[PDB]
């Protein structure tokens, strides 16, 4: 008699967005690897579901794995990728920055983002580097079998780049952005970059 | 405060090409098949 | 005499072991967890055993505390494991425990809501293998000897696939053929 | 400049796209119309292991 | 036959027709032939064999 | 098909209220549980257990409740009278940890007796609000100089009244005594609810004592009795754990 | 005279009295105990083993086969030298030591208590 | 002067393992000085080194009378007029070093009252798509 008053609604387990948020939260890799392609999917078919307004302990989550890709980005003038244990962690991070980069089209998810002192950094270190690519400097030449690591890269920063820049109108004298993308602008042969 | 609520209709296809010329009419199709099953709701 | 031993101790070790009828199920995120050792996820979580702070808060005490509700969890599991019944048995301040049961909540070690009829069942891992879990000689239950590494296993089971792993049947259906 | 750590590199994505170019021999014409695929091959457990799902999906 | 047989994976030839004629006979619906072999026998089997 | 939901059953309630069961929460083979005995994988063999078909027939179904540098234990009484049947238990209190109100361990607490009055919760954080709130600086002591009390000590379970004797040196930090209790219960062969009960009943008499050396400032640190073995040679202990039913 | 040997004699008594009184009533009278709060049989630990140790992988012996082998086993290093745990003790103290084969014998002592795992 | 009758009248024979070959039972040395410093470096009027001479070689003396029991805290606590704190400190040194609770009956050693281990249950995962079994 008392197994018929079940909920029907927690008799499948935990719901699915406990289920993505506690995956990530582990340390167990093909449950990340889960986690973050249904994140994918959220993010581009419902984003609504994923707006940093309304879940704020999520930004952190995916800093996690945004901020160790700058040591990847670093040591990738040479060949450094030889395992399979760091390029599932680039892979990782790459996919966790196209989160990002979908959820800035949204402008209630925008502001969470620019008020973080941490993810402009990063958008700052990337275009540095490419600027070192764009330029031709003899510090830190691009390896070429690392490009396409590099070029899927640096199309999910600028789109960031595209989203907060009407969030950094006061420009300033000496912007280190505004010189970047000048510099980028006379390199690129990307209709869609320019 | 806790809403247990339906999610949205997610277009999973069977078939997953990379190109996207071969999606956007199983799209469109997707689009039109779930707001007209939607629009009676309201 | 190292044979009858042996026996005596496979025997007495049989005598307490306390048979499974019920199965377990945990949540897929949660396999990190083990019942031996302490994992860093636990470490960062609860870090006031940790940090060495008060007297009352070792790393022994918390494992002691984590051991007791999990094994008074999995003995009696389709039964939902309260707060009160477990902070009359353990001798810890209050604010700790309620932290120790939130938390093995919150990874659904314990009390973990779900209805197995309505989800279907697969084969992860490979088919075979002589899986034996390695336990320690509980001691308690050694020889006496007045003056030998011998591993002896308890309970042999088979199992034709992972459809009658998840329910513990262990081909005894050749006395119930249906 | 440091010979250690590309052949290391070499040896892993070699072998990792043999693999890749030898993730396609098993869907022949007349490697499927035989019976090498489903019976005795528990060694390669790809296929005949999704049974239990798609059935329960009520594909077939 | 009526009884039990012996370990599973033999596939006597009873076992065989029985399989074959659910299969003439409902064209789907493997419960409806798992139990036409006999009820000891699981439909993710039943399928397993007829491939 | 055929396994049992993971959930769902919290038959703790008619337990409490059992009147063959020894709890003094409320007052208004030959085996009884198959935890070293196979059943050959039927469930259904479970019931044959007096004690298991009665948390299938009297259960209910609950929903889940959903939620610094050196600690200080208070011990907190409680003894609340409530429509006939009363609540009489003890548990400590660190007061130095703030992160649950005892706002919420009401409400907590007031969930598994299955009460959920919404009154009970206020006057048994009241309670405990008083109780915490009259001994903030006296359990914050730092005491020194060597005081080696002797100690009775009495703990009331049910008509199975534990007494004791010992020396107690209240300067070193050492020995915890949640663990002499954990020794005491461990050499006994007595059940796990002594564990709390008997440490609970130690450090109230811990600041029983330290109450004496700060309000008064009575130091009367004058021969612990002995027995002429140990500290002061008389002539070259005091007693022994008993457990008696009255 | 008379009166540590009554004392020592007196405390033999009532440690034999205390295991008389302990092993009776737990394991003999009606093998465990039971818990009123929950209903979980009580057990004394000496009987449980505690730790669990490594897993060990296998193979059946005829190919193309389906079935799981899920079994235990029980393991121990020589089960006669005790377990009075000296690997609880840091590196710094017993380096005064009288001997050389004394702090041998330690040593060998805490290798084969740090030999738990296989 | 008083314990040579009692070591000599009813004391079953010594047995003692080769990593405890430094012990005296005449005198303290160096190991017992640096362990439990407490009794030596003017802790209180209580804790001189003679009432710790005392108590080391009743303890030790009581295990001598049954060697195949396992001498227990509250056992030495009837007749040791001394802390329960230095109680505990001396018989877990002693028992640590391995000399008064060596070679016993292991059915003596008292276990404290608990429920079952369960590390050789089976268990099952709740992964998104199914229910596969936990092998590693």
């Amino acid at each position: 008699n008392v197994f018929q008053s079940l909920p029907k609604e927690t008799a499948r387990g935990v719901d699915d967005l406990t289920r993505m948020e506690m995956a990530l939260l582990s340390g167990i890799p093909e449950e990340i690897k889960w986690s973050l392609k249904k994140y994918l999917t959220y993010s581009n078919k419902a984003p609504y579901m994923i707006s940093l307004r309304t879940l704020p302990d999520l930004l952190p989550l995916f800093k996690t794995f945004i901020l160790p890709l700058e040591r990847i980005v670093e040591g990738l003038n040479k060949s450094s990728i030889c395992d399979s244990k760091a390029m599932d962690s680039l892979q990782m991070g790459l996919n966790a920055l196209l989160i990002l980069r979908n959820l800035a089209q949204d402008t209630d998810s925008v502001q969470i983002l620019v008020k973080d002192r941490e993810i402009k950094s990063f958008i700052l270190f990337i275009l540095k580097k490419f600027q070192c690519v764009a330029t031709g400097d003899n510090k830190w030449q691009l390896y070429e079998g690392n490009a396409t690591f590099f070029n899927e890269l640096t199309h999910y920063t600028l789109d960031l780049m595209e989203a907060i820049s009407s969030y950094i109108a006061p420009a300033m004298k000496d912007d280190h952005y505004f010189q970047t993308l000048v510099s980028i602008l006379n390199y690129t042969k990307d209709r869609y970059m320019v | 405060p806790l809403n247990w609520v339906q999610g949205p209709a997610i277009f999973h296809m069977l078939t997953s090409p990379y190109t996207q010329d071969e999606i956007i009419n199983h799209e469109m199709n997707f689009l039109k098949g779930r707001l007209l099953e939607l629009q009676e709701i309201t | 005499n190292y044979e009858q031993e042996a026996q005596k101790l496979e025997e007495k070790a049989l005598r307490f072991l306390a048979k499974q009828t019920h199965p377990v199920i945990i949540p897929s995120f949660a396999s990190w967890f083990d019942i031996s050792k302490i994992h860093e996820i636990e470490k960062r979580s609860n870090p006031d055993f940790f940090n060495d702070s008060s007297r009352f808060k070792t790393p022994k005490a918390y494992k002691d505390t984590r051991n007791f509700i999990i094994n008074t969890y999995r003995l009696s599991p389709y039964e939902y494991l309260t707060i009160t019944a477990v902070r009359r048995n353990v001798a810890m301040d209050v604010a700790s425990i309620v932290k120790i049961h939130a938390f093995l909540e919150k990874w659904g070690l314990i009390n973990y809501q779900i209805d197995p009829r309505t989800k279907p069942s697969l084969i992860g891992p490979s088919f075979t293998g002589h899986f034996q879990v390695v336990l320690d000689t509980p001691q308690g239950l050694k020889p006496f000897l007045p003056e030998f590494p011998v591993n002896l296993t308890i309970k042999k089971n088979v199992y034709d696939s992972a459809q009658d792993f998840n329910a513990l049947q262990d081909e005894s259906r050749n006395s119930r053929q249906i | 400049l440091h010979p250690r750590e590309t052949l290391t590199h070499y040896l892993w994505s070699s072998k990792q796209n043999e693999l890749v170019l030898q993730g396609d021999q098993y869907f022949n014409e007349d490697a499927a119309r035989t019976s090498d695929i489903y019976s005795n091959n528990n060694n390669d457990r790809s296929l005949m292991g999704n049974i239990s799902l798609l059935y329960s999906q009520g594909r077939l | 036959e009526n009884n039990g047989n012996s370990v599973k994976k033999n596939w006597s030839d009873q076992e065989m027709l029985l399989l074959l004629e659910g299969i003439e006979m409902y064209e789907d619906q493997w419960e409806k032939i798992a139990d036409h072999v006999g009820g000891h026998k699981r439909v993710e089997d039943c399928i397993e064999k007829f491939l | 098909n055929q396994l049992i939901p993971q959930a769902y059953i919290s038959n703790f309630h008619n337990r409490l209220t059992n009147e063959d069961d020894g709890i003094p929460i409320f007052t208004m083979g030959n085996a009884v549980l198959p935890d070293l005995q196979d059943q050959h994988h039927n469930p259904f063999n479970i019931l044959r257990y007096p004690k298991i078909r009665d948390t299938f027939i009297n259960g209910k179904v609950v929903s889940p409740y959903r939620l610094s540098g050196e600690a200080i234990m208070i011990p907190i009484t409680l003894d609340i009278e409530h429509m006939g049947h009363t609540i009489k238990d003890q548990f400590l209190w660190n007061y130095n940890d703030d992160s649950i109100s005892p706002e919420e361990f009401a409400s907590i607490y007031c969930k598994d007796l299955d009460m959920t009055s919404a009154t009970l919760q206020t006057q048994i954080a009241n309670i405990i609000k008083e109780q915490l709130k009259d001994l903030e600086n006296i359990a914050a002591t730092e005491i020194m100089s060597d005081l080696h009390v002797i100690i009775n000590l009495t703990c009331n379970l049910q008509d199975r009244f534990f007494e004791d004797n010992f020396q107690w040196n209240l300067n070193d930090k050492s020995l915890t005594p949640e663990r002499f209790a954990t020794s005491i219960v461990q050499d006994l062969g007595l059940t796990r609810e002594f564990i709390p009960l008997i440490s609970q009943s130690l450090h109230e008499t811990i600041l029983k004592i330290k109450k004496d050396w700060v309000d008064g400032h009575l130091i009367q640190d004058h021969v612990p009795n002995d027995a002429a073995f140990g500290y002061l040679s008389g002539i070259r202990s005091n007693w022994c754990p008993r457990v008696e039913i009255l | 005279t008379n009166w540590l040997y009554q004392h020592s004699a007196a405390c033999s008594r009532f440690n034999s009295d205390l295991f008389y009184d302990r092993v009776k009533v737990l394991l003999v009278d009606q093998q465990g105990l039971r818990d009123a709060y929950t209903n979980i049989l009580h057990i004394p630990e000496s009987t449980q083993s505690t730790t669990v140790l490594g897993w060990r992988r296998s193979k059946n012996d005829s190919p193309s086969d389906t079935s799981i082998v899920y079994e235990t086993v029980i393991h121990d290093n020589d089960l006669n030298k005790p377990k009075t745990g000296l690997s609880e003790i840091p590196k710094e103290i017993y380096e005064d030591v009288v001997d050389e084969d004394v702090l041998r014998a330690i040593t060998e002592q805490q290798n084969f208590e740090k030999c738990n795992e296989y």
